[PDB]
């Protein structure tokens, strides 16, 4: 185990993580009914290291977020409606009927 | 950053410097009263102390990074005091003979 | 510490990229790479803390 920080090491890929992954610890965003049930610390953490360090971040990015949307599902909470603005592509990319 | 550098390097594979490298950082930023050196030297030597604990006396403090003034303890004319990491459980005292 | 200069000659403090994509390295080494990407032109990794961090991109 090393002590990398990928966010470090690119401006952009910082920027683009902390605009997006910090969804997740905002009180009033699509997230946000959830905090009770389910701390989000962990996985804003990784929501930044993934989408810093993958290369196609937009992938690890959705997968973390993802990722909490299952954590607060298995607590009986709906998050609903979370995918707007980034993460919409699998709405839309699905077989035809 | 020296809870990550070559100082530590023995003690990183006998305690886990995550935590302590974030209260370190933390508190660094948080010390903007007044006296931010010592809210370092606290930080640091939490983690010195977890590493002593498990064995590994690890020398971190040098003249410009948490310096002990143990020549202060000598009495005029004599040269008797030192520094030690490990420390000495049974020096000889009086209250010990 | 005291450390003594006299050649005046310091070619090997210097790394530049000029022309077609010619790269010259600090220890001499001239090479051609025709990246078009985002690369780092030189970092201190050597050290737990990184001093400088210098990344370039060409169109």
């Amino acid at each position: 185990n090393s002590f990398e920080d990928p966010c470090s090491l690119s401006v952009e890929n910082e920027k683009y993580a902390q605009h997006w992954c910090s969804q997740l610890t905002d009180a009033d965003g699509p997230f946000g009914r959830c905090h009770a049930a389910v701390k989000p610390g962990t996985y804003y953490s990784n929501c930044m290291f993934d989408t810093c360090n993958c290369e196609r971040s937009e992938d690890c990015l959705c997968a973390a977020l993802s990722s909490y949307v299952h954590a607060c599902a298995a607590k009986g909470v709906q998050l609903g409606g979370w995918r707007d603005g980034v993460c919409t592509k699998p709405m839309t990319t699905c077989p035809k009927s | 950053s020296i809870l990550h550098g070559p100082t530590f390097a023995a003690c990183h594979a006998h305690v886990e410097p995550a935590r302590y490298y974030e209260a370190c950082v933390n508190d660094a930023c948080a010390c903007d009263s007044g006296g931010d050196c010592e809210c370092f030297c606290t930080a640091v030597a939490a983690y010195a102390q977890a590493c002593h604990e498990v064995g590994l006396c690890v020398s971190w403090r040098t003249p410009s990074i948490c310096p002990l003034f143990c020549d202060y303890y000598n009495p005029e004319g004599q040269c008797e005091w030192h520094y030690q990491p490990c420390g000495v459980p049974c020096l000889r005292t009086c209250r010990n003979p | 510490p005291v450390v003594r200069a006299s050649n005046p000659a310091h070619n090997g403090r210097v790394c530049s990229t000029w022309g077609s994509f010619h790269y010259k390295t600090f220890d001499g080494d001239v090479f051609r790479f025709p990246g078009l990407c985002n690369y780092v032109f030189s970092e201190h990794c050597g050290a737990a803390y990184e001093d400088f961090n210098i990344q370039l991109r060409r169109s």
